[PDB]
Protein backbone atom coordinates (compact mmCIF):
# COMPACT_ATOMS: atom_id res chain seq x y z
CA UNK A 1 0.00 0.00 0.00
CA UNK A 2 1.93 2.92 1.40
CA UNK A 3 5.41 3.79 -0.81
CA UNK A 4 8.45 5.17 1.40
CA UNK A 5 10.77 5.09 -1.72
CA UNK A 6 10.46 3.76 -5.48
CA UNK A 7 13.83 4.06 -7.49
CA UNK A 8 11.35 3.62 -10.28
CA UNK A 9 10.17 7.21 -9.90
CA UNK A 10 13.49 8.58 -9.78
CA UNK A 11 13.50 12.28 -12.21
CA UNK A 12 16.98 12.05 -12.24
CA UNK A 13 19.93 9.90 -11.23
CA UNK A 14 19.86 7.80 -7.99
CA UNK A 15 22.54 8.77 -6.42
CA UNK A 16 23.28 5.91 -4.43
CA UNK A 17 26.70 5.55 -2.66
CA UNK A 18 28.77 2.62 -4.39
CA UNK A 19 31.65 0.96 -2.07
CA UNK A 20 34.23 0.48 -4.39
CA UNK A 21 33.27 2.66 -7.51
CA UNK A 22 34.11 -0.36 -9.56
CA UNK A 23 31.68 -2.52 -8.34
CA UNK A 24 27.89 -1.41 -8.80
CA UNK A 25 27.24 1.16 -11.26
CA UNK A 26 24.07 2.98 -12.59
CA UNK A 27 23.20 2.32 -15.69
CA UNK A 28 19.56 3.17 -17.74
CA UNK A 29 17.38 0.03 -18.41
CA UNK A 30 14.43 -1.38 -18.93
CA UNK A 31 11.10 -2.29 -17.02
CA UNK A 32 9.13 -5.24 -17.76
CA UNK A 33 6.91 -2.68 -19.45
CA UNK A 34 10.17 -1.60 -21.66
CA UNK A 35 10.14 1.79 -19.93
CA UNK A 36 13.22 3.03 -19.42
CA UNK A 37 14.82 3.71 -16.04
CA UNK A 38 17.79 4.08 -13.79
CA UNK A 39 19.36 0.48 -12.17
CA UNK A 40 22.78 -0.25 -10.60
CA UNK A 41 24.59 -2.66 -12.78
CA UNK A 42 27.74 -4.85 -11.35
CA UNK A 43 29.65 -7.86 -13.11
CA UNK A 44 32.77 -8.15 -11.86
CA UNK A 45 32.71 -11.97 -13.01
CA UNK A 46 36.58 -11.67 -13.85
CA UNK A 47 38.27 -10.33 -10.73
CA UNK A 48 38.44 -12.53 -7.20
CA UNK A 49 37.66 -11.16 -3.87
CA UNK A 50 34.53 -9.17 -4.81
CA UNK A 51 32.37 -7.52 -1.88
CA UNK A 52 30.49 -4.11 -3.77
CA UNK A 53 28.10 -2.58 -1.68
CA UNK A 54 25.44 -0.46 -2.93
CA UNK A 55 23.35 1.89 -0.59
CA UNK A 56 19.84 3.98 -0.66
CA UNK A 57 19.10 6.96 0.11
CA UNK A 58 18.17 8.11 3.56
CA UNK A 59 14.29 6.64 3.59
CA UNK A 60 11.97 8.50 6.14
CA UNK A 61 9.76 5.84 7.83
CA UNK A 62 7.00 8.19 7.99
CA UNK A 63 5.00 6.31 11.10
CA UNK A 64 5.65 2.21 9.62
CA UNK A 65 6.72 -0.28 11.47
CA UNK A 66 7.21 -3.45 9.74
CA UNK A 67 8.93 -2.37 6.72
CA UNK A 68 8.08 -4.32 3.17
CA UNK A 69 11.10 -3.89 0.01
CA UNK A 70 9.60 -4.92 -3.56
CA UNK A 71 12.81 -5.89 -5.76
CA UNK A 72 12.96 -6.54 -9.40
CA UNK A 73 16.18 -7.57 -10.88
CA UNK A 74 18.08 -9.55 -13.37
CA UNK A 75 20.26 -12.21 -12.75
CA UNK A 76 23.15 -13.25 -15.32
CA UNK A 77 23.33 -16.89 -15.19
CA UNK A 78 26.56 -18.35 -14.68
CA UNK A 79 26.30 -20.58 -17.51
CA UNK A 80 25.33 -18.24 -19.61
CA UNK A 81 28.70 -15.94 -19.44
CA UNK A 82 31.58 -17.34 -21.83
CA UNK A 83 34.97 -18.15 -20.09
CA UNK A 84 33.41 -17.53 -16.65
CA UNK A 85 35.48 -18.84 -13.43
CA UNK A 86 34.57 -21.31 -11.43
CA UNK A 87 33.45 -18.60 -8.76
CA UNK A 88 30.58 -17.03 -10.17
CA UNK A 89 27.60 -16.77 -8.27
CA UNK A 90 24.21 -15.99 -8.93
CA UNK A 91 22.51 -13.99 -5.37
CA UNK A 92 22.83 -10.72 -3.49
CA UNK A 93 21.90 -10.56 0.03
CA UNK A 94 19.93 -7.44 0.98
CA UNK A 95 20.60 -5.53 4.52
CA UNK A 96 18.78 -2.31 6.22
CA UNK A 97 20.24 0.25 8.92
CA UNK A 98 18.30 2.50 10.74
CA UNK A 99 19.16 6.10 11.96
CA UNK A 100 18.19 9.23 13.64
CA UNK A 101 18.86 11.49 10.77
CA UNK A 102 20.69 11.32 7.92
CA UNK A 103 23.89 10.28 9.08
CA UNK A 104 25.83 8.03 6.16
CA UNK A 105 28.98 9.33 4.74
CA UNK A 106 31.58 7.43 2.19
CA UNK A 107 32.86 5.93 4.93
CA UNK A 108 29.99 5.17 7.99
CA UNK A 109 28.47 2.78 8.50
CA UNK A 110 31.05 0.32 8.10
CA UNK A 111 30.36 -1.57 4.73
CA UNK A 112 29.60 -5.03 6.47
CA UNK A 113 27.29 -6.76 8.10
CA UNK A 114 27.03 -5.31 11.87
CA UNK A 115 26.12 -2.04 11.84
CA UNK A 116 23.81 -3.38 9.00
CA UNK A 117 20.90 -6.04 9.58
CA UNK A 118 21.07 -8.77 7.09
CA UNK A 119 17.35 -9.32 5.67
CA UNK A 120 18.23 -11.93 3.59
CA UNK A 121 20.08 -13.80 0.51
CA UNK A 122 17.96 -12.86 -2.17
CA UNK A 123 18.00 -15.34 -5.69
CA UNK A 124 15.92 -15.44 -8.89
CA UNK A 125 12.85 -17.56 -8.10
CA UNK A 126 11.14 -19.69 -11.07
CA UNK A 127 8.18 -17.24 -11.70
CA UNK A 128 9.10 -14.75 -13.94
CA UNK A 129 8.90 -12.86 -17.52
CA UNK A 130 11.84 -13.29 -19.97
CA UNK A 131 11.92 -11.54 -23.76
CA UNK A 132 14.03 -11.93 -26.60
CA UNK A 133 16.10 -8.16 -26.84
CA UNK A 134 16.72 -10.35 -29.78
CA UNK A 135 18.97 -12.47 -29.05
CA UNK A 136 19.67 -11.74 -25.83
CA UNK A 137 17.20 -12.79 -23.64
CA UNK A 138 16.28 -10.26 -20.53
CA UNK A 139 14.77 -12.05 -17.47
CA UNK A 140 12.93 -9.96 -14.54
CA UNK A 141 13.02 -11.79 -11.46
CA UNK A 142 10.30 -9.83 -8.59
CA UNK A 143 10.86 -10.85 -4.89
CA UNK A 144 9.35 -9.29 -1.66
CA UNK A 145 11.12 -9.59 1.78
CA UNK A 146 10.40 -7.56 5.03
CA UNK A 147 12.01 -6.60 8.08
CA UNK A 148 10.87 -5.06 11.07
CA UNK A 149 9.80 -3.66 14.14
CA UNK A 150 11.40 -0.29 12.56
CA UNK A 151 11.86 2.81 15.40
CA UNK A 152 13.88 5.45 14.31
CA UNK A 153 13.49 8.89 12.18
CA UNK A 154 14.67 6.46 9.29
CA UNK A 155 16.63 4.15 7.51
CA UNK A 156 18.65 2.30 4.59
CA UNK A 157 19.26 -0.24 2.72
CA UNK A 158 22.37 -2.14 1.04
CA UNK A 159 22.61 -4.38 -1.26
CA UNK A 160 25.99 -6.13 -1.42
CA UNK A 161 27.14 -8.81 -4.19
CA UNK A 162 30.05 -11.27 -4.36
CA UNK A 163 31.00 -12.07 -7.62
CA UNK A 164 28.04 -12.18 -9.63
CA UNK A 165 26.69 -10.79 -12.58
CA UNK A 166 22.92 -8.89 -11.87
CA UNK A 167 21.37 -5.70 -12.87
CA UNK A 168 18.99 -4.41 -9.72
CA UNK A 169 16.08 -3.03 -11.52
CA UNK A 170 13.87 -1.54 -8.84
CA UNK A 171 13.64 -1.34 -5.37
CA UNK A 172 10.16 -0.15 -3.73
CA UNK A 173 9.55 0.25 -0.43
CA UNK A 174 6.41 0.35 1.37
CA UNK A 175 4.43 -0.26 4.54
CA UNK A 176 0.89 -1.67 5.55
CA UNK B 1 19.37 -15.71 -18.65
CA UNK B 2 20.44 -11.83 -19.09
CA UNK B 3 22.92 -12.06 -21.62
CA UNK B 4 22.83 -8.24 -22.23
CA UNK B 5 25.04 -7.65 -18.71
CA UNK B 6 28.14 -7.12 -19.72
CA UNK B 7 31.28 -8.10 -17.59
CA UNK B 8 33.92 -5.93 -16.46
CA UNK B 9 37.30 -6.51 -16.94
Amino acid sequence: EETLMDSTTATAELGWMVHPPSGWEEVSGYDENMNTIRTYQVCNVFESSQNNWLRTKFIRRRGAHRIHVEMKFSVRDCSSIPSVPGSCKETFNLYYYEADFDSATKTFPNWMENPWVKVDTIAADESFSQVDLGGRVMKINTEVRSFGPVSRSGFYLAFQDYGGCMSLIAVRVFYR
Amino acid sequence: SNEWIQPRL
